[PDB]
């Protein structure tokens, strides 16, 4: 198979497809709540900038490398999304996946409207994000963490990027929910993730697909996503303050 | 919008790694292991000609070209 | 400047880390945090953080001996742990860091593949243990080994029973068994300076300036599994006998650590 | 790195020669550089030397399940390879427009001629059948890689000997050279490649050219044709523009040459079988010229293994025992424990808040 | 003292002026870094407010800047270098440069043989002049009395010493060699 | 520089001394030398009356 | 690329409801859609929106149902990017664009009510129909998303799916037996297949069907997926600049109206092409 | 708004709509051209064995010893004193690189450029730092070819007052064989706009410069009555260029007047071009004839 | 299965020395610098060329004496009965683009464009029979459409051998029968051969007749494509003036 890795069995069917325990029932909740979030910046020592974001069942680690050699008059912004194989219900092929490339492009087309590349001619910035565990909305964590890492790496930006996520209930009276989990995401019909700049009040990225076809529900999904991105800001406000207070006092 | 308290995995991931007598004995350094220079003037204090400056002031002052 | 500056601390007998040239960094581990994997463990060694995860699946036994369940290790070095690794196919350092772990798993005989078969010739367990380095500061092959051994002490598998007329597999997810572990191989790494100086627990800068490296892994009965010497200056029997005397204490330290963390449940 | 360039004096001299119908190494137009074969010890392994080129051939078989459809035959891999040591230019992934034409020539010749009998390589159908796998390597490049590669593949396939099995009822069994004697293969014919080079727009031709003569030529014509009088592939290539009498002349020439080469190959295989059957000594070792300055041989030697016990004993006895400062493990909360110099506080809390 | 995030309201255009690493919009002054709040009062009131981290891990070169370098190889008409320090501070990575045979001396003169000016392995102080092409990227210059090789190295691994404006001599074997000595 | 017909020396020098026909030769084409010209002086103007070269 | 003065002229023109071609802020250039162009496949289309050129093909083949649901089929997309479109598309280089389009099409069609899934299953847990949609980029002249989302609805409307009456009984001939009729097929009920609507933003005005020059002067854009009934399937924002909340709401209405007109006029044109059958011949590439 | 979606219509071959027979000599590659005692080969042909063999499709054109074949589709070939229009694609240390639909790139030397200031002050290496600042990547110029290099390359200069960096307007690229050779390629058409007929196939349309080199930016809004003229000329140029028409001052003026009766937005149909090109054809027939 | 009846008729109804019907076209695309379209029998080909331009990448890979011919080959995933999708790494595409580069490095009179590239692209929309000759003829037409000078009008055709007779313009049914197939690339004026290929076994006595029949079938393709070129040039000459 692969001549650069250790070869095992050619085929391997996971026991979930043989799992005789029937799918359980998620439950119910209040759709006006947010999972408590703990954020830490400046984690890695060998990285120019890093941040670790954890909320409920989500664990994502992002690191930012400094400018390197090689629209110039402007610098590029390379991105790379990759999730740990021991994440989710099943295993994943190490070489890659189309979903990862889709999330990488959804990251690149969302973090460029924030940094000002007109200050790094002929240079480039590289951002790497890793998902240790998938326990809910993922693209709402690869944006917050990769934006905290950039601000902590001493690059000049217009503002931060704060993300959120939503999902649609499958009942006869569907209602959008805030911060869904895997028990509330695999039983859903549609999902939406927004990227709002809290001060400039400008939407950076939008993505959504599903079974909701009336152009009056998506207005609410968008504006409650904006309210979520306006409610996640203070925690990220005190995280970079603590990061700089600790980093500066070490000199 | 309440921020929360960490848990084991995070509080171990964020670790800062920063004479008191003698231990681990065999691993000390003592147990495991003329110059007449006649040096020249030590620096060259540039007290002298520095040609670029020469040719510039030379031609500017001279200003004859004949 | 490079060589002379460090030897000032060497003659001082206190390297810039603040160590007595014969002591290890601070070591800490956690087990049982990632709930989407069969077993996982996080190892911190004063930087050089490594995390491992185990997933169990079903697979067909091999054609030669249809009573063995495969175990496949893999070590990955992402471009975020350090700044010298570039994206793409795995590099030389990760390939050697994976072949070393495969050799340790094979030679040490920590597990027996005959304990993983369900029905001979039809189905066997397969274990996927993946290690990802979160930060590269030095001494990679010591923490990778400790991460793998710590992870293998927590993986638990469910009781699977195969019918006769249906001939399918019914997993009993309530009664979950454990894994049988025979030995506890622990590794120790030495960095040799220009021709005579040997230090323990090196650092990336020291490995950048050193001229060799040696690694020795020991069992719980004073038996050597592998003697990894990629090459360099050259050593003698007396120096190796000096190294194993330190490795005995290191192995006793680590085995007491594992014997204590597991007891706390 | 790249290969040395070609001057403008050698080109003139080679073309003056070719005009004059005299070659560098003395051999006239319709000649080959003489050949020299050498056999390994385990079956299906040979080293052919055409002039100063070397190719290593090695056959090997294995038992697999035969895909879906074609339930009563076997598969036949091939893999040419160019070794970085063959010549300066060869680079593992920077000569990707010669490998293709070479693999193709080799595969079309060997697999479309239907000389190997892949009919009788089954055990059951729908179940395990033998999967052979030829392998060639180029060791030293001196021109005409494909004639040598073809002769090498021929000899390697005509010297192999399979394992062998017992099948009766619905039950298998696999023997070994002591339980049962290895078995030969079935080879219908002997397809042998020939190459021609054309010089200054088809006015002259030269059989079997070497590497300088290969850099002063317009294009190449290959004609692969098994014994008797039966052509099996042709592939014009290079920079050539051909007539119609010339293809026929070339076909005649290739006929003659393949006749002679098959003579040689048969004689060499016969001699090798005679040697293996008499009971004498064979192998790569007993092929090294002894009449030559660059060869040396040494029979066995007990060195003196009389002292190792004493030295090891004194070494173990003469060194410092493990010390006795034992460390303590600290318990924070079930799940995480620390060993080493430790940390002052139990854990951080409200450090900055 | 207070720190910053790369956006917040700081001052009006009348209550101060933007400084280094800041931007303004709609009559307000907005932060663009996470450093420290510094207000340079200077003289004349209306302080030029700016934010500086003051812990520079990396910094991009400019049109004019002093850099400490390290020669990699030399040619008859150029000399590739590696940027190592941006003025004083250490650099986490290494860029590339090129000194053409016009930037050695402060006259842009003829002659000026490159071979005996910048022997490889030395450390030099130079100034950039441009952002360069894709072949030569930074186009450094040493056309000054203060620029040139500062700390050389002997043939056999001995710290070297300046001896003149053009000549340096070994202390051990008393050997004479040619460099381009910069003023200390 | 001397741009005489039979002697050509330093055609890129700061000061060029040439016959008259050379000036018209470099004036028919661009030659990118007129851009950096500050003074052009004629030494024998009495050839306006010349019957074949005026 | 185009200079700064040209970009200034274009952005000024768009704000004045004038464009270099002469149309308005909402006009839409005509297309030359056609069907039944390729022989070996089971449905074809050819959409020409301008300098762009599209050619697709749908082939229905026998297959096995997936594990999650047994009474269903599935759809397979493969957006090839031929190298004849642009010299820079030589060999490798058209892979990222092709993957981006294929993933967008998957998100468009990843719903329970896209067309149907009961019709493509014949025997539960044992067999199902599979559809291979194969887009082939021939030329690129801007607005590539809509020129493909139209040729997909067009080609999907022209499928055959030859009927099979084979009995599944073990005693009977379980092996799939066709109807043996070379001209016996079944339609596909594609009435509510969605389509993409692109809205480039220049200045503070949004423009439908932007050209390459008008695309190079824009900073962002929005994609809306609307069926004939007027419902939204996918909504993805693509670009390099912010957009602002208001422009989402005022772009959604234009996406709705353009979608409704596009679907009604496409239903009319396909019915006009179908009203007369084997007459009128078929012309394409010659 | 109705979103017309028409259907393809079969093309009528042989150009039967007017009907003409050619009296020229037509050849295809491989054909043997006249093989008399002594002749000289042109561009488009080659020689074999005592034979003049055509190497490209076209018509033979001979001026009194010379057999050559003129192809009907080529790329631009440079000649001395030829007006061209190009775009900067690379900015080098001592030159720019300009793309002008040729077999290679064209070089604009720094020595030949009206630098800012437009008079005699100085020219030295201090300008070299800022030379790469104003003539940046992707700008438009309009220069004149200076000389022919030894590998088909062309060097172009900007040593005049009408040449230099261009401003606002629209660009239309066509094949470099529909432009008629003349002596004045600069025009000031009495419609409300101007035009530059680049000999390489680049047509540049810009408004008249009000009263009276890139020194002036003039990045201010252009009046509404000027855009409609530019759009009309853009569509008329596309219409004449499409079928056969060779472009020059009178054909564009004739077609512009013929396009007044109906709107600028509605002229994109296959038939409206025909009914305009034929009317211009007959106006040329009743004027020249 | 009968591949040649006693009466002499093939499976599809044509005799031994009879070709299929060809229907070509010049000037299909507008953005590119050349185009063509040919359907030889039931095989639909397509070719697009780009004129001499600046070398992409500019990695000092130029030739100071001539131009750089670069030919590709591709195939649609619906070109045959089964889907048979392939990645862009197959060695069939590489060998077809190498025989295409070999024949067009010999047909084109390339010593007139130093330090220049010529990019040739071929797309097969439906493959049934000889693909090589359909690609060669479509790219010969595209090169003529682009105005690139060349020595002659290269045309290609195949042949075969069944029951002691020589066939011409074999089809997929006849090709997939294990016979001595054979293809050329001929220059009609000189009779020279630009490429020769073969597979499967064949006696030495019958090579002259298969080769002669293939050359004659290529000369028969020449006239049919020549009338298309002459009608196109007379069309444009009438249009121009």
């Amino acid at each position: 198979g692969d001549h650069r890795r250790i070869r095992g069995p050619e085929e391997s069917q996971p026991p979930q497809l043989y799992a005789a325990d029937e799918e359980e029932a998620p439950g119910t909740r209040d759709p006006t709540r947010l999972r408590p979030v703990y954020a830490r910046a400046g984690l890695l020592s060998q990285a120019k900038g890093s941040a670790y974001l954890e909320a409920g069942g989500t664990k994502v680690l992002c690191a930012v490398s400094g400018p390197r050699q090689a629209a110039a008059l402007r610098g590029r912004l390379l991105c790379d999304f990759r999730r740990a194989p021991f994440a989710g219900r099943r295993r994943r092929a190490p070489p890659g996946g189309c979903e990862e490339r889709e999330l990488a492009l959804a990251l690149q087309e969302a973090l460029e409207p924030a940094v000002r590349l007109g200050r790094y001619p002929r240079a480039q910035l590289e951002v790497s994000a890793l998902l240790l565990e998938d326990g809910g909305s993922a693209l709402a964590a690869a944006l917050t963490a990769a934006a905290l890492a950039l601000a902590d790496a001493g690059v000049e930006m217009y503002d931060l990027v704060v993300g959120c996520g939503l999902s649609l209930a499958p009942g006869p009276a569907p209602t959008w929910l805030l911060d869904p989990t895997r028990l509330e995401e695999e039983r859903a019909a549609a999902g939406l993730t927004v990227a709002l700049m809290p001060v400039l009040n400008q939407v950076a990225g939008l993505l959504g697909s599903g079974e909701g076809g009336l152009t009056e529900s998506w207005a609410e999904a968008v504006r409650l996503g904006l309210e979520g991105c306006q409610r996640l800001y203070p925690v990220l406000q005190q995280s970079l303050v603590r990061a700089a207070r600790r980093r500066g006092a070490a000199a | 919008a309440l921020a929360a308290r960490p848990s084991a995995f995070a509080s171990t991931l964020c670790l800062r790694y920063p004479r008191t007598l003698d231990l681990y004995k065999t691993f000390l350094y003592s147990r495991q292991v003329e110059i007449s220079p006649l040096v020249a003037i030590t620096p060259f204090d540039f007290k002298s000609a520095s040609p670029d400056d020469i040719v510039k002031a030379n031609q500017k002052k001279a200003f004859t070209r004949e | 400047e490079p060589l002379e500056y460090y030897r000032r601390f060497l003659k001082e007998n206190c390297r810039p880390d603040g160590r007595e040239l014969g002591e290890f960094r601070t070591t800490t581990v956690n087990i049982g945090s990632i709930s989407t994997a069969d077993g996982s463990a996080l190892v911190k060694l004063g930087n050089t953080t490594v995390i491992c995860g185990v997933k169990a699946e079903f697979a067909a036994p091999s054609t030669d001996a249809p009573d063995k369940g495969y175990v496949v290790p893999n070590v990955d070095l992402p471009p975020l742990c350090s700044s010298r690794f570039r994206s793409g196919p795995p590099g030389e350092e990760a390939q050697v860091a994976s072949q070393f772990i495969a050799d340790v798993i094979e030679n040490s005989q920590i597990i027996q593949k005959e304990d993983l078969c369900i029905s001979p010739g039809k189905l066997v367990w397969v274990l996927y243990c993946d290690l990802i380095c979160l930060d590269y500061d030095g001494n990679i092959l010591d923490a990778c080994t400790f991460a793998l051994l710590a992870a293998l002490k927590n993986v638990q598998l469910p009781e699977v029973t195969i019918n006769e007329e249906t001939a399918l597999a019914e997993v009993n997810l309530k009664k979950k068994s454990y894994l049988n572990i025979r030995t506890h191989p622990v590794a120790t790494s030495f960095a040799v300076f220009d021709d005579t100086l040997l230090i323990v627990d090196p650092t990336g800068e020291e490995e950048h300036l050193a001229t060799g490296t040696l690694t020795i892994v020991m069992d719980e009965e004073g038996k050597l599994c592998c003697l990894h010497k990629p090459g360099g200056s050259g050593l003698t029997g007396a120096k190796l006998q000096d190294c194993m005397s330190r490795a005995v204490t290191r192995h006793k330290e680590v085995k007491k650590l594992m014997d204590e963390v597991i007891k706390s449940m | 790195m790249k290969e040395t360039p070609l001057s403008n004096c050698e080109r003139r001299f080679l073309l003056r020669a070719i005009e004059e119908k005299k070659r560098l190494d003395g051999r006239q137009t319709y000649d080959y550089r003489n050949i020299r074969i050498s056999f390994g010890t385990d079956y299906g392994c040979c080293i052919v030397e055409l002039g100063k080129t070397r190719v290593l051939g090695q056959v090997s078989c294995e038992l697999v399940s035969p895909k879906l459809n074609r339930a009563t035959e076997g598969i036949l891999f091939f893999n040419l390879e160019l070794s970085q040591m063959a010549a300066p230019a060869f680079e593992p992934g920077r000569q990707s427009d010669l490998l293709v034409k070479l693999n193709r020539l080799m595969e079309r010749c060997l697999r479309n001629s239907k000389c190997i009998d892949t009919e009788s390589l089954c055990v059951v159908a729908g179940e395990k059948v033998w999967q052979i796998r030829v392998d060639l390597h180029l060791l030293n490049h001196d021109g005409n890689i494909i004639d040598a590669a073809s002769i090498a593949a021929i000899v390697a396939l005509c010297h192999f000997r399979r394992p062998d099995v017992s099948v009766q009822g619905d039950e298998v069994t696999l023997y070994t050279p002591e339980e049962r004697d290895p078995v030969p293969l079935s080879i219908h014919h002997m397809p042998i490649c020939v190459s021609f080079a054309f010089f200054q727009q088809g006015t002259y031709l030269l059989v079997d050219p070497n590497e300088r003569e290969e850099r002063v030529m317009d294009g190449l014509l290959v004609i692969a044709m098994n014994k008797h009088r039966e052509i099996c592939t042709i592939q014009s290539s290079g920079g050539i523009m051909l007539l119609k009498d010339q293809v026929l002349r070339c076909s005649k020439i290739a006929g003659v040459k393949v006749a002679e080469i098959t003579e040689l190959i048969l004689k060499a295989l016969e001699n090798d079988q005679k040697v293996r059957k008499e009971g004498g000594k064979f192998g790569f070792a007993e092929s090294i010229a002894n009449q030559r300055i660059t060869a040396f041989k040494m029979e066995k030697a007990p060195i003196d293994t009389s002292d190792v016990e004493e030295k090891a004993e004194e070494i173990i006895a003469e060194a410092e025992p493990p010390s006795e400062v034992v460390s303590t493990p600290v318990l924070w909360t079930p799940g995480t424990a620390q060993i080493g110099e430790g940390v002052e506080n139990s854990w951080g809390d409200l450090e900055d808040s | 003292v207070r720190y910053c995030i790369p956006g917040e309201r700081l001052c009006n255009l009348e209550e101060g002026s933007p400084g280094s690493g800041t931007y303004t919009r709609h009559g307000y002054i907005f932060s663009s870094l996470a450093g420290c709040l510094m207000k340079s009062s200077e003289n004349g009131a209306l302080p030029v407010v700016s934010v500086v981290r003051e812990t520079e891990s990396q910094l991009l070169p400019d049109v004019g800047a002093i850099v400490t370098c390290k020669v990699s190889s030399i040619n008859s008409r150029f000399a590739k270098v590696h940027i190592l320090y941006v003025g004083s501070m250490p650099l986490k990575n290494s860029f590339r440069g090129t000194i053409r045979k016009e930037d050695v001396r402060a006259t842009e003169k003829d002659k000026v043989e490159i071979y005996k000016s910048f022997r490889p392995g030395d450390i030099v102080l130079a100034k950039v002049i441009s952002l360069g092409d894709a072949q030569s990227n930074y186009l450094l210059t040493t056309a000054e009395n203060e620029l040139g090789v500062v700390v050389a190295h002997s043939e056999s691994g001995i710290q070297m010493v300046p001896i003149s404006w053009c000549e340096m001599q070994c202390p051990k074997t008393h050997t004479k060699e040619f460099r381009k000595v910069a003023r200390v | 520089g001397l741009l005489t017909g039979d002697v050509q020396l330093h055609p890129e020098a700061s000061c060029l001394i040439m016959t008259t026909e050379i000036l018209r030769s470099m004036l028919y084409s661009g030659s990118d030398v007129i851009r950096d010209l500050e003074w052009v002086i004629f030494d024998e103007v009495h050839y306006i009356n010349d019957v074949e070269r005026g | 690329t185009l200079s700064e003065a040209e970009k200034v002229y274009i952005v000024h023109g768009v704000q004045e409801d004038l464009r270099v071609d002469g149309r308005g802020c909402e006009d839409y250039r005509c297309v030359e859609v056609e069907t039944d162009v390729v022989s070996n496949t089971s449905g074809s289309a050819r959409v020409k929106l301008g300098h762009t050129d599209i050619l697709v093909g749908v082939k229905a083949e026998m297959g096995t149902p997936k594990l999650e649901k047994p009474n269903e089929g599935y759809l397979e997309f493969f957006v090839d990017c031929s190298a004849s479109a642009t010299p820079e598309f030589e060999g490798r280089g058209g892979d990222d664009l092709g993957t981006e389009i294929a993933n967008t099409l998957y998100r468009i069609f990843n719903n329970k009510s896209s067309v149907d899934l009961k019709t493509l299953c014949i025997s539960p847990r044992e067999h199902c129909w599979v559809l291979y949609v194969d887009v082939l980029l021939l030329e690129c002249g801007g607005n590539l998303f809509d020129a493909i989302s139209i040729a997909v609805k067009a080609a999907l409307f022209n499928t055959r799916i030859p009927r099979v009456r084979v009995l599944e009984d073990e005693e009977g001939s379980k092996d799939i037996e066709l109807s043996d009729d070379p001209y016996d097929c079944i339609r596909l009920s594609v009435e509510n297949v969605p389509c993409i609507v692109t809205l480039c933003k220049i200045g503070y005005r949004h423009v439908v069907d932007a050209t390459l020059q008008e695309e190079a002067c824009s900073l962002a854009s929005l994609l809306v997926s609307v069926t004939s009934k007027g419902v939204v399937t996918c909504m993805r924002k693509v670009g390099k600049g912010s957009l602002d909340p208001e422009s989402i709401f005022e772009m959604m209405e234009t996406g709705k109206r353009v979608g409704k007109v596009l679907h009604a006029s496409l239903q009319s044109v396909v019915h006009k092409e179908e009203s007369l059958g084997p007459k009128r011949q078929k012309v394409g590439f010659l | 708004m109705a979103m017309e979606m028409r259907l393809p219509v079969a093309r009528k071959p042989l150009s039967e709509r007017l009907g003409r027979d050619t009296k020229k000599h037509l050849v295809v590659p491989g054909d043997t051209i006249t093989t008399d005692t002594g002749f000289m080969r042109g561009h488009g042909t080659y020689m074999g064995e005592e034979k003049l063999i055509a190497s490209v499709a076209g018509s033979v054109e001979r001026v009194n010893k010379l057999i050559c074949v003129k192809a009907l589709k080529t790329r631009y070939i440079g000649e001395v004193g030829d007006i061209v229009v190009g775009r900067i694609t690379e900015v080098q240390q001592k030159r720019w690189k300009v793309e002008t639909n040729s077999r290679l790139d064209s070089v604009l030397l720094l020595s030949s450029m009206n630098l800012p200031g437009g008079e005699l002050r100085r020219r030295s290496a201090e300008d070299e730092l800022a030379m790469r600042g104003f003539l940046q990547e992707g700008d438009l110029i309009s220069a004149e070819v200076q000389a022919v290099f030894s590998d088909g390359a062309v060097s172009l200069h900007t040593r005049s007052l009408k040449y230099g960096k261009l401003g606002q307007g629209v660009l239309v690229q066509v094949s470099p064989s529909l432009v008629k050779r003349q002596k004045t390629h600069f025009h000031d058409l009495p419609c409300g706009a101007s035009v530059i007929l680049g000999n390489n196939g680049f047509i540049w349309i810009y408004p008249t410069p009000e009263h009276k080199g890139g020194f002036i930016a003039n990045l201010e809004p252009v009046s509404l009555a000027d855009r409609e003229v530019i759009s009309r000329l853009r569509n008329c140029i596309i219409s004449l260029v499409t079928q056969r028409m060779m472009l020059y001052d009178t054909s564009i003026l004739y077609c512009y007047e013929a396009s007044l009766p109906h709107q600028i937005k509605d002229i994109l149909k296959p038939e409206i071009m025909e009914e305009i090109v034929m009317e211009t054809r007959q106006r040329l027939l009743e004027q020249e004839g | 299965l009968e591949l040649l009846s006693d009466q002499g008729y093939r499976v599809d109804g044509r005799r031994a020395g009879e070709l299929r019907k060809i229907q070509a076209r010049m000037g299909v695309f507008a953005q590119a610098d050349g185009s063509a379209y040919i359907e030889q029998g039931n095989t639909k080909a397509l070719a697009v060329v780009y004129g001499p331009h600046e070398i992409r990448g500019s990695r000092a890979r130029a030739l100071p004496d001539r131009a750089l011919v670069n030919c590709q080959y591709s195939s649609a995933t619906f070109s045959t009965g089964e889907r048979k999708r392939r990645p862009h790494g197959d060695r069939k595409s590489c060998e077809m683009g190498l025989q295409l580069r070999q024949t067009f490095e010999a047909a084109i009179l390339t010593q007139l464009h130093p330090r220049s590239q010529i990019d040739i692209y071929v797309q097969v929309l439906q493959a049934d029979g000889g693909t090589y000759a359909a690609c060669v003829n479509a790219a010969t037409l595209a090169v003529l459409d682009a105005g690139i000078p060349m020595r002659d009008f290269v045309c290609a055709c195949s042949a075969g051998f069944v029951d002691g007779t020589a066939l011409a313009d074999l089809s997929h049914v006849e090709e997939a029968a294990g016979g001595p197939q054979l293809a050329l690339a001929l220059l009609p004026a000189s009779g020279q051969i630009a490429l020769l290929e073969m597979d499967a076994r064949l006696h030495e006595d019958h090579l002259e007749r298969v080769l002669e029949a293939a050359a004659q079938a290529a000369r028969d393709v020449h006239t049919l494509l020549d009338r298309v070129v002459r009608q196109h040039v007379r069309e444009a000459s009438i249009l121009l003036g």
